């Protein structure tokens, strides 16, 4: 079931001692899927990230959630809008506030 | 007939740098150069045959 | 014969021709249709950014892509054999004509009767009279009861030859030892042409073949005239 | 191994059985029985068979098999 | 960074384009090739017997 | 140093270099026939002025085209180069036998060419049918020339076969399965295996016919109770098997450049694919009566062979659905390779089509022996394995050389041989539909419209052959080295890098059960 | 694919010169023997 | 096992897996399969 | 440099093997340092500086479309072009002239006769001939 | 044996120019030889 | 605020609706050809036939002198 499988996939994310490997391993394998991430996955993945002290790796997923979503353009802004409370928190600029979505 | 092969193993295994078709001394050097001339000096033949008999 | 321009068959002059148009009519439709699917298709898995990397299961897809390549097939194969076996249902035929072929001519032989035989020779480019088709006029044409189901038999005296007239559907290898049958019925009055149809050295694209369809009455007059 | 002959069973050996499946199919149907000719190398009867009459072979078709007077 | 095609993209796009056109037309009209196309609606039927 | 490395090679990579350059120079032969037969055919009238000639040039084509220019460099060039590397091998089972296959060619080409020197040539068909190809109609040297080349040609590519099946089955890291192996090489190893099985049977065939031209022997000669038609038998048994070895090593091509161009760490269906190629493999032995539909044979074998035809379509549909497939959700790479691969799935699938047409024995017999024919396999085979060379060569070069090519030149080069093969042979569907026959010098009037059409397609291919050496010199003028290429983990012959070091897997890989 | 930068870089006027030596290399033979066919 | 300080792994990531991923594997830390994370370590 | 992992722009492998930027000056450890503490203590160019440590081009750069199609199809027209001058080359220098059937009076005189002997009467030509009216449909 | 780019070759690439030269005699003696072969046939 | 759109399957979504569009294609296809070419053809030869007088047409070659034999 698709909240199983979300509910992986945030367990993954969550692993206090996750290690960049494994940070790499998750979001290069979950691109891979039929689907855009659900905002629960990236927020663990952001906050996996905050854990490896890895600010560049942030902003790479959120363009990578842009990216999957491909010509959906509603997507993106719904995820920044579920996310928007951990960007505030952990101080992560999207792609977009730092300029490069040129 | 006794079996001489050891003989044998330690004369192809000697470290001379030698490939495998030379190694069993001056009689494969005189038997590759009579194989490589009769074939190359066969095909230049073959050649100057071709010549002749593309012609009337 | 074939006008400038043609895209198709020669029109049919006999009803297994006809046949045949019918079916390549049906199966040209089949080939469209997949040469158009298969170039869409690449179109579509080209001209989107959504991505699906991962390992995809390939079960439910393969019957489909096996059963239905599977029923097309079958429905080009159940017309197609039909044909194939009215062209070769027991027919009565009223005359027999043997055509031979030879470097570079074919020879004709009526010989239900008469010994009625004759050569027949391209007509040289320099020597056709006005009007006259190149490489396609013969001077001894193969002159033939129209309406009439003809025996036609095929063989050669030198090397393979292939005894061939498009517009009624023919095509018989001529091969020395070998007696081959085919059956011919034309529709119509008229000249029907052909050509040589197996490579049988430098003179191949140089002995055609011309019939010469005429009421059963014309052909009689003209077998009597030839004693 | 067992892959491999699982691979033969269902991708040569059973194709082949659908395929002369689809043949036998097609090519079923009656074809017009021949006239009956009382031959007397055909239709034996040295000894009544231990069934029915006596007359009847084991797998008599009426349609098909004549008695040694003719089709039923 | 502007790279080969930025500069000289729609130069040779429109220079190859016009080039080619011009070329084939003059092949095709120009040099005696017979096309021999179909008297259908062109030719006026001549007697021959 | 130079005569040991290069006449006396044992190396692999070594010998597919050999072939590829062998092959490439037969190309340059080859095409150049090919501008001669489309000369002879571009207005009507004649241009030779010796038909016989014509003749010789058609047959040399056909001959140079398939065992000269496609064979070398898929199963040689290709083949020597990717099937060690792709299962970890240090070589060929046969390092130096192998060596001897290369060999062979030059000697079979060199026959190839004394045939067309002495006499008159060769003037048969590449089927070289008795009784034209007798020692009546075709008296002296040139067949039996012909016939040669094709023996030690024969005798190449059986102890390849030999080489390439020894090679998969025995020297793959021991625990990799057979499915678990490159589709190229499970390609490679099903064209060796109908090497084997059906070049004797060609053999045989030619062996008969030089004893009926110089031994009085009458196998196809019916004065002593012989038969022409027995010479096709055995030629076409060969000669189907002989049309999907052409193809073969180029649908595994085909898949990996798919696969790779397409972002896929594998193809679609691997299982479906292999099942696919060994039934082409399969069937292909049992249709070979479709080259005869016109020579007189029985309905009901007429009926049986369109049947078994047909079934062909169905394995190879599950390949063209699977490439389809493969690029399905791909982050897809406009490579030049990705070019050549979708063009070959295309034009492929014309030329397939058109073979179901002609299965029909029915429809076949008005479309036997004219341009519908030619069409039909200047498609499926002439732009099929050419398309699938070009896209493993311009694919692969990086990988052989060392150095890349230039994309935008490469994509040039493609985009010109696409419309000159497609003016080229498109037309030639009406002229076959409308009765022109092949193997003719000339033809009726009412041909020349789309004859003008095909031979001016004939010289856009030309500029494409020769844009090519251009695009081959310019990257290896500029030595640009590569460094790095892109999914290694899914592709084991890159990763001993740019050229691969002479000798490889020294130390085999580790694989674990 | 990435590569080193060219180690001996072809200019513009290089690759006419390659290219124009390639396009020669194969016209002018092909090109003598079919001007001259008449003669033969 | 190798007799340098790195040799290419293929790993069969599950039994039946037709796709092999291969990559090198170098003296030092242990290594991970980028497919299915096993753990390889090289023993000089 | 083939036997070590490397980095890659790929929109399917979003976070590389590598970064981009394997050794760092001093500033640039610094900054590495200030990212271990709250990233809004981070300015703007400072966050871009850490991408750019990490990664080399953005989504945005490596997903730019080219105008290299104009030269890819302009230069393929100018090498058609040029094939043109090959066949004008050809038909002035190798083709004689064609047969004489292909004169306009043959030509007359020959459609007549196909019309004569109703070459294709169904559809295919004669069938395109008003016999009643002497004219071409 | 020599290792690595232009070496894994029969032929130089040291020069770009003589490399010219020689693709120039290879490619165009292979496209050059059925011209002059149906020359030698034609001149019988 | 934005409310959730659909965030998986988009491919398969997107291939499904495609894969449909061109079924539908290939039926309006089948009835242009059938109707264009296949009927066109079946019409023809019919119509032709129908009152066709084959000694008539034949009266009209021989006189217009295209018969060796007549
Ligand atoms: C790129 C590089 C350049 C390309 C090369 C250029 C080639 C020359 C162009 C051809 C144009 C012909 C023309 O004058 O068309 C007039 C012609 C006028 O129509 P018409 O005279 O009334 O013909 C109706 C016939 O009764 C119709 O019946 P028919 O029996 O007379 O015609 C049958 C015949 C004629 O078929 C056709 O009508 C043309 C074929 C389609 C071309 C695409 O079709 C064939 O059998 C050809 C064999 C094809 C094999 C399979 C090909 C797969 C196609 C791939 C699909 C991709 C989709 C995009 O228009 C066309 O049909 C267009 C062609
Ligand atoms: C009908 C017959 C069939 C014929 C088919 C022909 C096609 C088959 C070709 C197969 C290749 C044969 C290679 C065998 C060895 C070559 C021997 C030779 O003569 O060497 C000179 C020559 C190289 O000259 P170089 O640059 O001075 O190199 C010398 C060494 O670096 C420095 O080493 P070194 O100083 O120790 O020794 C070099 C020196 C002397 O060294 C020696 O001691 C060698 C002496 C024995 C060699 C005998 C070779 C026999 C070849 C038989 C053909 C096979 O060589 C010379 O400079 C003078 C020799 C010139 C002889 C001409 C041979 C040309 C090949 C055949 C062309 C066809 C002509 C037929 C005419 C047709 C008329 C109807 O070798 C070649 O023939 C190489 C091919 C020519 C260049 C082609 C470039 C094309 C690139 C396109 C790429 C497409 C494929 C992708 C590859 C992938 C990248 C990895
Ligand atoms: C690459 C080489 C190659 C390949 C692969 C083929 C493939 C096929 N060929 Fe062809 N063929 C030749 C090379 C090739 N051929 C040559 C050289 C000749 C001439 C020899 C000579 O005389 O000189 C020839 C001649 C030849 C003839 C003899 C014609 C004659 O001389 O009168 C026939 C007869 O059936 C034939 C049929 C086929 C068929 C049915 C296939 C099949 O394998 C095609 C299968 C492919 C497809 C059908 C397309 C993909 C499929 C799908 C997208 C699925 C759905 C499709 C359907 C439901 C139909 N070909
Ligand atoms: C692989 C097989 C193949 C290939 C590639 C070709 C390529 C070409 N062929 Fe054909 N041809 C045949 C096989 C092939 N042919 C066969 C079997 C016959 C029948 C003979 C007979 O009847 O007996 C035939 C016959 C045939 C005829 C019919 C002759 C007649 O019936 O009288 C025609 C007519 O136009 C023709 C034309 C062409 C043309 C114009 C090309 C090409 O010009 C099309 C463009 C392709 C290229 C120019 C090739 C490019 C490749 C290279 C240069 C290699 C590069 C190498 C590396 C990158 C490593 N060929
Ligand atoms: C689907 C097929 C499977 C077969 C099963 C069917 C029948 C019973 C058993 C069969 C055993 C095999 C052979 C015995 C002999 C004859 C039967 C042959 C097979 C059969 O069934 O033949 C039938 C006749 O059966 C008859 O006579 C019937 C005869 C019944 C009695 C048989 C007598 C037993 C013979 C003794 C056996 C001796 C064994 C010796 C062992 C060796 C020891 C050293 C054919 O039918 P039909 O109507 O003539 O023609 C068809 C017309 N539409
Ligand atoms: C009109 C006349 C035309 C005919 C021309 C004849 C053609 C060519 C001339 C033949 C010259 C032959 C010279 C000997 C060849 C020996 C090959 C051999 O024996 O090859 C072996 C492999 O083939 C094996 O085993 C099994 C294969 C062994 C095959 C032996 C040679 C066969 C040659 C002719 C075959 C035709 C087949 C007939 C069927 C059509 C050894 O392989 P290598 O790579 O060497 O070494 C590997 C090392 O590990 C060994 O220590
Ligand atoms: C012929 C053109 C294209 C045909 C493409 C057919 C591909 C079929 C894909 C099947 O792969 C599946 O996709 C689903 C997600 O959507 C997954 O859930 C499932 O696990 C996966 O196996
Ligand atoms: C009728 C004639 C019409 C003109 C046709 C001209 C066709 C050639 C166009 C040039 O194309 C470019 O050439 C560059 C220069 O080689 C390539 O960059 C390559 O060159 C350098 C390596 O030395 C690096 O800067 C690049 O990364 C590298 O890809 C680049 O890919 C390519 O698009
Ligand atoms: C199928 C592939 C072929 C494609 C066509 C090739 C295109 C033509 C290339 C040019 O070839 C040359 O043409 C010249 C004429 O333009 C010839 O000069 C010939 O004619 C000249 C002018 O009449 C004389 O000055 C010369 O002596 C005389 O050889 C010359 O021999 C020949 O090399
Ligand atoms: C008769 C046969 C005709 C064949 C003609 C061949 C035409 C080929 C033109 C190539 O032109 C380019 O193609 C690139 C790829 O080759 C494009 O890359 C762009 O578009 C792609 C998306 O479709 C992306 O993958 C790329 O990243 C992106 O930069 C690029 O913009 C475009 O200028
Ligand atoms: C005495 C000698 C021993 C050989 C040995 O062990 O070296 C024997 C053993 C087997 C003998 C051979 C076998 O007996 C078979 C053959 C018998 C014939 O009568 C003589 C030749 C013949 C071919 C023998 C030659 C020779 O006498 C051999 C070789
Ligand atoms: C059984 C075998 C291997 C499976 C495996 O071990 O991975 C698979 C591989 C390819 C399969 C075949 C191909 O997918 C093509 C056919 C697809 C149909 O849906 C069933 C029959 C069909 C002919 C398949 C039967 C069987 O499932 C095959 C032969
Ligand atoms: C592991 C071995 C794989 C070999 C497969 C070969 C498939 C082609 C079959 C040819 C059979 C000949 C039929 C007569
Ligand atoms: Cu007689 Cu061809
Ligand atoms: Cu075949
Ligand atoms: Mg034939
Ligand atoms: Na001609
Ligand atoms: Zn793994």
């Amino acid at each position: 079931t698709d909240e199983e499988f979300d509910a992986r996939w945030v367990t993954y994310f969550n692993k206090p001692d996750i290690d960049a490997w494994e940070l790499r391993k998750g979001m290069n394998t979950l691109v891979g899927y039929d689907l855009v991430p659900e905002p629960k996955i990236i927020d663990a993945a952001l906050r996996a990230c905050r854990r490896l002290n890895d600010f560049a790796s942030a902003v790479r997923i959120l363009e990578v959630v842009k990216d999957k979503a491909g010509p959906h353009k509603e997507i993106y802004p719904y995820v920044i809008q579920e996310l928007r409370p951990t960007l505030n928190e952990l101080g992560i600029s999207t792609p977009e506030e730092l300029g490069l979505d040129k | 007939f006794e079996n001489r092969v050891a003989e044998k193993q330690k004369l192809f295994q000697e470290d001379n740098g030698l490939p495998v078709h030379l190694k069993g001394g001056a009689t494969d050097n005189i038997l590759y150069r009579v194989t490589m001339t009769l074939c190359l000096g066969g095909t230049l033949y073959s050649l100057y045959c071709l010549g002749w008999a593309s012609f009337p | 014969m074939a006008y400038p321009m043609q895209l198709g068959f020669q029109d049919a002059t006999s009803p297994i021709m006809e046949e045949l148009l019918h079916f390549h009519d049906h199966t040209l439709m089949i080939v469209f249709l997949i040469s158009s699917l298969v170039l869409y298709i690449i179109s579509l898995m080209l001209t989107t950014k959504l991505t699906h990397t991962s390992t995809m299961d390939a079960q439910e897809v393969e019957t489909i892509w096996t059963i239905l390549p599977a029923i097309i097939l079958i429905l080009i194969a159940l017309p197609s054999l039909r044909i194939l076996y009215m062209m070769d249902e027991i027919n009565n035929p009223s005359l027999t004509v043997k055509t031979m072929g030879h470097q570079w001519y074919w020879s004709y032989e009526y010989t239900d009767y008469e010994d009625l035989s004759f050569d027949s020779y391209m007509i040289p480019t320099s020597e056709l009279k006005p009007g006259e088709l190149r490489l396609l006029e013969v001077d001894n044409r193969v002159v033939l009861p129209m309406e009439m189901t003809i025996r036609m038999l095929v063989s050669s005296e030198d090397v393979l030859h292939s005894w061939a007239v498009p517009s009624l559907g023919l095509k018989t290898d001529a091969i020395p030892g070998r007696l081959n049958q085919t059956t011919l019925m034309s529709s119509r009055p008229g000249l029907y042409y052909g050509q040589c149809s197996e490579i049988c050295g430098s003179n191949h694209s140089f002995m055609p073949i011309v019939l010469e369809l005429v009421p059963l009455k014309y052909f009689e007059k003209w077998s009597a005239s030839m004693l | 191994g067992a892959r491999t002959w699982r691979f033969l069973t269902f991708g040569l050996a059973l194709p082949s059985v659908a395929l002369c499946t689809l043949n036998s199919w097609l090519h079923s149907g009656h074809r017009e029985r021949p006239a009956f000719i009382p031959y007397h190398h055909l239709r034996i009867r040295t000894k009544p068979f231990s069934w029915g009459d006596g007359n009847h072979t084991f797998f008599h078709n009426p349609r098909v098999n004549p008695l040694p007077t003719g089709y039923e | 960074a502007p790279d080969f095609h930025d500069k000289y993209g729609n130069a040779v796009l429109a220079s190859g384009a016009t080039f080619c056109v011009a070329v084939w037309v003059y092949m095709a009209t120009q040099i005696g090739i017979e096309w021999n196309p179909s008297p259908v609606g062109r030719v006026t039927p001549k007697e021959w017997r | 140093m130079f005569i040991n490395r290069w006449l006396f090679s044992t190396n692999h990579k070594d010998i597919g270099t050999l072939y590829l350059l062998f092959g490439a120079w037969a190309g340059m032969v080859g095409t150049a026939l090919s501008l001669l037969i489309r000369a002879e055919l571009g207005q009507p009238g004649t241009l030779l002025g010796d038909d016989q000639i014509y003749n010789v040039v058609v047959t040399a084509h056909a001959f140079v085209m398939i065992f000269f220019m496609v064979m070398p460099i898929m199963i040689g060039g290709f083949g020597n180069w990717l099937v060690p590397l792709m299962i970890g091998a240090p070589d060929m089972a046969f390092p130096r036998m192998n060596n001897m296959s290369f060999w062979l060619l030059p000697p079979s080409f060199l026959l190839l060419l004394a045939s067309s020197m002495v006499e008159a040539g060769a003037g048969t068909g590449w089927t070289v049918y008795p009784p034209l190809a007798g020692n009546l109609a075709h008296a002296g040297a040139s067949v039996d020339l012909t016939i040669f080349s094709l023996h030690l040609a024969g005798v190449s590519s059986i102890l390849g076969a030999i080489n390439f099946i020894t090679t998969i089955i025995n020297m793959k890291p021991p625990a990799m399965s057979q499915y678990q192996t490159p589709l190229f090489v499970w390609s490679v190893m099903i064209t060796a295996v109908l090497l084997l099985l059906s070049l004797p049977v060609l053999a045989a065939g030619i062996t008969m016919l030089l004893t009926d031209r110089n031994l009085n022997t009458t196998f196809f000669d019916p004065a002593g109770g012989g038969d022409p038609i027995l010479y096709q038998h055995l030629f076409w048994f060969f000669g189907h098997p002989e049309v999907y070895i052409l193809i073969l090593p180029g649908f595994g091509m085909i898949s990996h450049i798919v696969t790779y161009y397409s972002g896929k760490k594998e193809p679609f269906g691997y299982m479906g694919m292999v099942w696919a190629m060994m039934s082409i493999g399969f069937l292909g032995f049992i249709v070979w009566a479709h080259h005869m539909f016109t020579v007189g044979m029985d309905v009901d074998t007429r009926a049986y062979f369109t049947s078994a035809t047909m079934i062909i379509a169905i394995p190879t549909g599950v390949k063209v659905f699977s490439w389809l497939a493969t690029l399905h959700g791909g982050n897809i790479k406009w490579s030049p390779a990705m070019m050549w691969a979708l063009g070959f799935i295309f034009l492929f699938t014309v030329g397939g089509l058109t073979g179901i047409v002609l299965a029909n024995s029915s429809l076949d017999i008005v479309l036997h022996d004219t341009y519908y024919v030619v069409a039909h396999f200047h498609y499926v085979l002439s732009m099929g394995a050419v398309f699938a060379i070009m896209g493993g060569f311009v694919h692969w070069f990086p990988l052989f050389s060392g150095y890349t090519l230039n994309d935008t030149w490469a994509k040039i080069h493609f985009a010109i041989m696409f419309v000159g093969v497609n003016m080229t042979f498109f037309p030639q569907h009406f002229l076959g539909l409308s009765g022109m026959p092949r193997r003719y010098s000339d033809y009726p009037d009412a041909y020349t419209m789309w004859n003008t059409i095909s031979s001016m397609g004939s010289f856009i291919s030309l500029t494409a052959v020769m844009l090519m050496v251009f695009i081959i010199w310019e990257a290896f003028a500029s030595k640009r080295e590569v460094l790095t290429v892109d999914l290694t983990t899914t592709n084991l012959e890159w990763l001993n890098g740019c050229p691969p070091p002479y000798h490889t897997f020294e130390e085999p890989t580790y694989v674990n059960l | 694919i990435t590569a080193k930068p060219a180690k001996t870089p072809t200019s513009p006027k290089e690759q006419a010169i390659g290219l124009s030596v390639t396009f020669l290399s194969f016209l002018l033979p092909a090109g003598w023997v079919l001007y001259h066919l008449d003669n033969y | 096992p190798s007799i340098t300080n790195k040799r290419i792994v293929g790993c069969i990531c599950e039994e039946d897996n037709s796709t092999v991923i291969w990559f090198w594997l170098h003296k030092g830390e242990a290594q991970r399969c980028p497919s299915c994370g096993t753990h390889y370590k090289l023993v000089p | 440099d083939y036997a070590l992992p490397s980095y890659v722009d790929r929109r399917d492998y979003p976070l590389p093997d590598v970064a981009h930027v394997k050794n760092l000056s001093a500033s640039q450890k610094a900054l590495k340092e200030k990212e271990k503490a709250s990233w809004s203590s981070l300015s703007i160019d400072e966050k871009v500086e850490l991408y750019r440590l990490k990664f080399k081009e953005s989504f945005a750069e490596m997903n730019r479309s080219t105008n290299e199609w104009k030269t890819v199809v302009g230069a393929a027209m100018f090498f058609i072009g040029f094939t043109a001058l090959l066949l004008i080359w050809e038909k002035h220098y190798v083709y004689g002239p064609i047969p004489h059937t292909f004169e306009e009076e043959w030509v007359a005189k020959q459609t007549k006769r196909m019309l004569d002997m109703k070459v294709a009467p169904i559809q295919g030509f004669s069938a395109k001939w008003d016999y009643d009216k002497n004219e071409w449909k | 044996y020599e290792e690595g780019p232009g070496k894994n070759i029969p032929f130089s690439v040291e020069n770009k120019w003589r490399l010219l030269a020689m693709m120039t005699l290879f490619f165009g003696s292979g496209f050059a030889a059925p011209f002059f072969i149906v020359r030698h046939q034609l001149l019988k | 605020a934005l409310a959730k759109p659909q965030m998986r399957g988009l491919l398969a979504r997107r291939l499904r609706f495609h894969i449909v569009g061109a079924f539908m294609v290939s039926l309006g296809f089948a009835t242009f050809y059938k109707f264009a070419v296949a009927e066109k053809r079946k019409k023809a030869y019919a119509d032709f036939y129908r009152n066709y007088d084959s000694m008539k047409d034949f009266e009209e070659m021989r006189k217009a002198g295209i018969f060796q034999s007549a």
